[PDB]
RNA sequence: AUCAGACACCAGAAAAGGUGUUAGUUCAUCUAGACAGCAGGACGGUGGCCAUGGAAGUCGGAAUCCGCUAAGGAGUGUGUAA
RNA sequence: GGAAGUCGGCAAAAUGGGAAUCGAUUCCCACUGUCCCUAUCUACUAUCUAGCGAAACCACAGCCUGGGGAACGGGCCAGGCAAAAUCAGCGGGGUGGCUUGUGGCAGCCAAGCGCGACGUUGCUGGCUCUUCCUAUCAUACCGAAGCAGAAUUCGGUAAGCGUUGGACCCACUAAUAGGGAGCUGGGUUCCUACUGAUGAAG
RNA sequence: AAUGCCGCGGAGCUAUCAUCUGCCGGAUAACGGCUGAACGCCUCUAAGCCAGAAUCCGUGCCAGAAAGCGACGAUU
């Protein structure tokens, strides 16, 4: 069949006889149809229809608003960065690379990390690099040197979201 | 395949029966019988 | 579509002489000799059971002694004779003394031309191309 | 959390003023009634926009809101009502009756024909032929795409090779029968001029003669 | 020229074996192909409703023309028997002792000459022409050894595989005395016999022969009259 | 019968443990 | 309550959803006729202007003015290639 | 049929042997109940009987479900239940109401009570085994989709019934869905239960 | 001749290595509807009703309470 070929055969042939009023009856009844599925239903598709109910009925509300006034072994348990290496630091668990987040600018860059000045929760742990919360690390600023403090934990997030000093 | 706990399998074998094809019991059953 | 590809007409239960792992004789002029038994199709799920096959089921066979180019395909294969004896639904018991079958696409159609030795009735029903291209039938 | 109706809303932005209108058309009943001359009764029919504007051209104005908005303003007694023997003049003063300024003999004669309205009684009985539709009933010398109406009119049509085509033949309308929605429905796809607009002078409140007639 | 299936497979060859004098059609599946066999020739010759062993490949087991009909070693006697009393009595049926049990394979004949399997044997050869009556040869076609599959014979043409050369083509059309054209049979498939049944007035192949073919076997045929 | 799929008596550790925990909340929250 | 409650700061899930019910609080019109329901009008400049095969309020880009009013929005949706 | 079993030709049959690589390994041929897939036959034991006749072990014993803060146990709580005496088998029994499907930083709003919800914008271990759950791979029935047909995608009820054979790989299959509650390999230097068999007795 | 070795070998046992057999009544879930209010319209739902899954419950099949029972026969 050729490109258009559905309404073509409804041009030609019309549409199915009781498709009108089936879907009155449908749009009419899909009032008692939501309430009936929040009473019923239970789990994971109850939650995320209440979640999607409350998206949408903030919506419509502030709408409705928007209507009104235009009317009107001895390891590193922490992600670090690169005798004294008594314990082992793992290659996966380090880290090049930061988000360090301009203040004032508001602008994400992500650029290396220069090193590492102290963690508050350790000082011992900037000997090796840890990254933990609150930790001062130096980044190069070329494209935007300067020091950052980190803004959550590399353990746990993954990523070195950290905001700048500035 | 549908099993034959289907509801439609049992329907149409009660047709079956509801027909001539239990017919040939009946008189099969007279001819017995009767005799 | 393979599994019963191009059947016309059921098969009845025959005993299983030829499970996988069998070497078997081609018995087609395509210049393949010996066959090697890979899976057998239509085989269900049956747990420690050998996959196996009978006179006019169709398997993955390869051929170990053979005409180069007729190798590196997996080619379906019809055994054609078993040598266990089964059950004719008739009543007589038959057994060829030979285990052969003939190299054949997925379709049914075979690549060779002409059978030689006996050729089960029941692989020739199964496979029109097969008792087409027979020379004797029993 | 209760069951009661849904009270759906758009976006027309095109709100009534509801009081504040009801007393800008007792201000403007006043102020007809303050007019000059003409003293018309009447205000609308049956008839259409098109022809009340048209009315309203032979005019230097038909205007009369709410029906029975502007007899309470001037008042069923004498006392409050602004002109005399209004007393009588209320009881008659009900549906679309209005005040006008510009004439007598163009509303007595001039009547534009219309598309007749449900509740009345056909001129006659209107027939429809079978098979394929006719839009003017065999005098248009008549297209036969409209298949949305195929699926819009609920007569006994099947829309077939892509034209609507009626298996028998349905009377339209029937003389003497009154006209029922349906029909009217019906009819307002073709041609049913079953109106006549008419105006109503039994009287005038004349600044002198203030006689208001009930001819 | 007609177009037939039997059950939904394109070897009607296969299932049944058509003559100038009769036609037979395998038995236990859809009557269908009986149907549409009748339609054709059920004023003509008659129709037989037969199986041979208890079997459906009845026309690549018994090769026959106008005048006789034969049968394998594995024919049962009630088949036998039954084939006796369906066809009328100026037919005669014999069985045949042959290794080669597939007669429809081994034997192409025409109601004059049949072209034979190379490796028939001499008793074969001996009873076939007394049966059949007609001058049979011991030839291969295009190399091949199964000339009733290979080959479809009629009294004014014939096919054969499109793998046979220009020579082969010119000897074998003058040991036959009947036109013979190399052509195909069911879109590509060089089992000519398995595809095509023929009579001397009427053809039918199967449904997925093409028109080109069509038109091949009604040209060598001479069937438009 | 019970007519459910969680049990509505409970556990005296459970029991205990909410005493326990929901005083703390009070103590959080203050 | 087609998986009710007897629970025990109902504290973890907990933020909230429900055309289930009963009470209230604050604003609305209403015998100048309330809501709803049926009958009808819901217009004419105008197919406003760019935008286009075809877009006439409703593929799509700023509004979105006016004669009439008791009211007809350069238009709430369906729909039409239009 | 011929190692398809197993980590693997362990063990038997070929009588063990032919060629390669470093006695070991691989390959091709050969053989076979390791296996598909178990069946049959013999002797002994176990069974019963005559005689003889122990020991370990022993607070007392002997059903399960939920609870008993724990350690849940057999004794306690609430239930299902519950009928003498026994025989032969086989061996079972000697720690959040947690958790799940939706990441981290900043800003803009702003229902409301300096916060502020949703949004919105900014960036880098395997061999066999009984049962249960649904959070369904297939089978049954439905809704939606450019769903013309065929084939298919997603979603709902649904656990009744299936979810393989071989070295993540390649086939079969309608599918090869996910989990809860006798044994061996490479890796570090009495009673009670279950199953059958008798058995006193209104 | 500790079943000396070999062939055949009834009976028995046995093999998806052989043959046979494996069925229909209600109630529902998702879902599709009828009438019909609540809410003078509408609406599969609120009261009621219909159709509807291999689902649940029965029929069928196995066991027979050894502390459930009935009928019949004889009765020293």
């Amino acid at each position: 069949p050729q490109n258009e070929y559905i309404e073509e055969s409804i041009r030609k042939h019309g549409r199915r006889f009781d498709h009108e009023e089936r879907k009155r009856k449908k749009a009419a009844r899909e009032a008692h149809d939501a309430s009936l599925y929040a009473q019923k239903t239970r789990g994971i598709k109850a939650k995320l229809y209440q979640e999607k109910r409350r998206k949408e009925k903030i919506q419509m509300k502030k709408t409705i608003k928007q209507h009104e006034e235009r009317n009107a072994k001895r390891m590193i348990t922490k992600a670090t960065f690169v005798k004294y290496e008594r314990f082992i630091r793992p290659m996966a668990l380090r880290q090049k690379k930061a988000n360090v987040t301009h203040k004032e600018l508001g602008v994400t860059m992500q650029l290396p990390i220069i090193g590492v000045k102290k963690n508050p929760q350790s000082p011992t742990y900037t000997q090796l690099g840890v990254l933990t919360k609150g930790t001062v690390i130096e980044v190069n600023v070329s494209e935007l040197g300067k020091y950052a403090q980190i803004t959550n934990n590399p353990e746990l997030d993954g990523c070195v979201n950290a905001l700048l000093l500035t | 395949t549908s099993g034959p706990r289907d509801n439609n399998r049992n329907k149409w074998a009660k047709k079956h029966l509801k027909k001539g094809k239990r017919a040939k019991n009946s008189n099969f059953s007279k001819f017995l019988k009767k005799k | 579509s393979r599994g019963r590809g191009a059947a016309s007409g059921t098969k009845y239960r025959m005993t299983l002489g030829l499970p996988v792992q069998a070497i078997m004789n081609c018995a087609d002029n395509s210049g393949a000799k010996n066959l090697y038994i890979v899976s057998v199709f239509g085989t269900g799920a049956r747990l420690n059971r050998l996959p196996a096959a009978s006179c006019g089921d169709m398997v993955l066979a390869t051929v170990k002694k053979g005409k180069p180019d007729l190798r590196k395909k997996i080619m379906p294969a019809i055994v054609v004779r078993q040598r266990k004896a089964w059950r004719r639904k008739d009543g007589v018991y038959l057994y060829f003394e030979d285990n052969a079958g003939v190299i054949v696409n997925p379709k049914g159609e075979m690549k060779g031309s002409a059978i030689t030795g006996p050729v089960a009735k029941e692989c020739a029903d199964l496979w029109p191309r097969i008792a087409s291209n027979a020379g004797t039938v029993v | 959390p209760k069951s009661r109706r849904s009270k759906v809303l758009t976006l027309a932005q095109t709100e009534k003023k509801g009081h504040e209108g009801k007393a800008a058309l007792f201000s403007g009943v006043q102020q007809s009634l303050d007019s000059f001359d003409y003293m018309w009764i009447f205000d609308v029919t049956n008839m259409r926009n098109t022809y009340l504007k048209r009315i309203r051209d032979d005019w230097k104005r038909i205007f009369m809101g709410k029906t029975k908005v502007m007899a309470k303003a001037l008042g069923h007694t004498p006392e409050e009502e602004h002109a005399e023997n209004v007393s009588k003049l209320t009881k008659l003063l009900h549906g679309a009756v209005g005040l006008l300024f510009t004439v007598i003999g163009y509303f007595e004669s001039f009547v534009q024909n219309d598309f007749a309205r449900a509740g009345a009684v056909a001129p006659f009985t209107h027939v429809i032929p079978a098979g394929p539709v006719y839009s003017r009933a065999g005098q248009i010398p008549l297209t036969h795409t409209l298949e949305p109406q195929v699926r819009q009119l609920g007569m006994p049509t099947v829309l077939k090779n892509g034209v609507v085509t009626l298996l028998a033949d349905f009377p339209l309308c029937t003389e003497g029968q009154q006209l029922d929605s349906r029909q009217t429905r019906l009819l307002k796809l073709f041609g049913i001029t079953a109106a006549e607009f008419k105006v109503g002078l039994l009287g005038y409140y004349s600044k002198k003669g203030a006689s208001v007639e009930f001819l | 020229a007609l177009r037939a299936q039997f059950e939904n497979s394109n070897e009607i060859g296969v299932f049944s074996n058509l003559t100038n004098s009769y036609a037979l059609v395998a038995l236990g599946g859809s009557e269908n192909f009986y149907s549409v066999f009748e339609a054709e020739l059920g004023d003509v010759v008659p129709v037989v409703h037969t199986t041979i062993g208890g079997t459906r490949i009845i026309g690549r087991l018994t090769c026959g023309n106008r005048k006789g009909l034969l049968v394998p070693s594995s024919t049962t006697d009630n088949e036998l028997q039954h084939l006796r009393n369906s066809l009328p009595d100026p037919v005669k049926i014999q069985r045949v002792d042959e290794r080669l049990s597939a007669l429809g394979n081994i034997v192409a004949c025409n109601d004059y000459v049949a072209l034979v399997h190379p490796d028939i044997e001499r008793e074969t050869e001996e009873i076939i022409a007394d049966v059949l009556d007609v001058e049979v040869f011991r030839q291969t076609v295009a190399g091949n050894v199964l000339t009733g599959s290979y080959c479809a014979l009629s009294n004014q043409g014939a096919l054969v595989h499109p793998r046979t050369s220009i020579q082969e083509q010119d000897e074998l059309s003058s040991l036959l005395q009947v036109p013979l054209v190399a052509g195909t049979i069911n879109r590509g498939s060089d089992v000519i016999g398995a595809g095509l049944v023929v009579n001397d007035w009427c053809a039918f192949a199967g449904l997925d022969t093409t028109a080109t073919e069509l038109a091949v076997c009604e040209s060598i045929f001479k069937l438009q009259d | 019968v019970s007519l459910k799929k969680k049990s509505k008596r409970r556990t005296t550790r459970l029991r205990s443990r909410i005493e326990k925990k929901a005083a703390e909340s009070k103590r959080k929250q203050k």
